[PDB]
């Protein structure tokens, strides 16, 4: 099918769990400059598993929300997609 | 322009909430679109609080700090 | 087309292009998303996203460091 949509934690200025929209057979992310917008489509390659440096990062420690400044949201993160295919 | 259209907008009513939905009642896509986009642009500069809490519904806009009355 | 992929990222690839090109490309997805695949695209111009059917805005916030919020948009309610 397709993918339904997204779920981040702690992951690129989104704290705690938020449910991000229902994905149609095309949308579109709109926003001015650094609006944190590419970061969705970097935990989109992180699911899927992909070097660090492409990510504009380094370490993998640096990920987690806040550690960027330097102060780190927590020492804990999840990112989770859900696939929706026929059949229900 | 956007600012003072929104300061007689307001006086109309008084009800301090402003539909996206009312001003595109009697418009084409593009100048709905352009008016989307003012409404960003104007949330951009701080001016003015936007509220809208489920994922489909109209935007509620209500003065801000910088709403120059 | 060889081998397909179930749905799309596009960053914002309406470079350096006019109108007549970003119509081409959003003519294009129009007419091949809709049986073909899923796609989701970043730009700034705004009739490749007007094309679209479904929009996410995203509004940053202040404090100790950025926080950003989701909100969904309907476009499938519009004339022309
Ligand atoms: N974990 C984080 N917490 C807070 N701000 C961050 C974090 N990671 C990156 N940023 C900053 O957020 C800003 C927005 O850019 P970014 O999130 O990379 O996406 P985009 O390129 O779409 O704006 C940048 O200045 C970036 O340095």
């Amino acid at each position: 099918g397709f993918l339904k949509l997204i779920e981040i934690e702690n992951f690129k200025s989104y704290k705690g769990r938020q449910i991000i929209g229902p994905f149609q057979r095309f949308t579109a992310i709109i926003g001015p400059n650094g609006s944190g917008k590419s970061n969705l489509m970097d935990a989109i390659s992180f699911v899927l598993g992909e070097k660090t440096s492409n990510l504009r990062v380094k370490t993998l420690r640096d990920l987690i929300h806040g550690a960027p400044v330097g102060k780190p949201a927590a020492n804990r993160a999840f990112v989770s997609m859900v696939y929706s295919e026929e059949g229900a | 322009q956007m600012l003072h259209g929104l300061q007689r907008a307001l006086a109309k009513t008084g009800a301090e909430s402003i539909s996206l939905l009312e001003l595109c009642r009697n418009t084409n896509r593009k100048q709905a679109a352009a008016k989307f986009y003012s409404f960003l642009v104007l949330k951009k500069q701080q001016a003015i609080e936007l509220t809208q809490e489920e994922p489909y519904s109209d935007i509620i806009a209500t003065p801000g700090p910088r709403f120059h009355i | 087309s060889y081998k397909p992929a179930p749905f799309f990222v596009l960053d914002e690839i309406d470079a350096a292009l006019d109108n007549t090109n970003i119509g081409k490309v959003a003519n294009y997805i129009k007419e091949q998303s809709t049986c073909n695949f899923q796609a989701i695209v970043i730009s700034l111009k705004e009739e490749f996203y007007t094309k679209a059917e479904s929009l996410i805005g995203v509004y940053p916030e202040q404090g100790d460091c950025v926080i950003s919020k989701v909100l969904t948009f309907d476009l499938t309610k519009y004339p022309d």
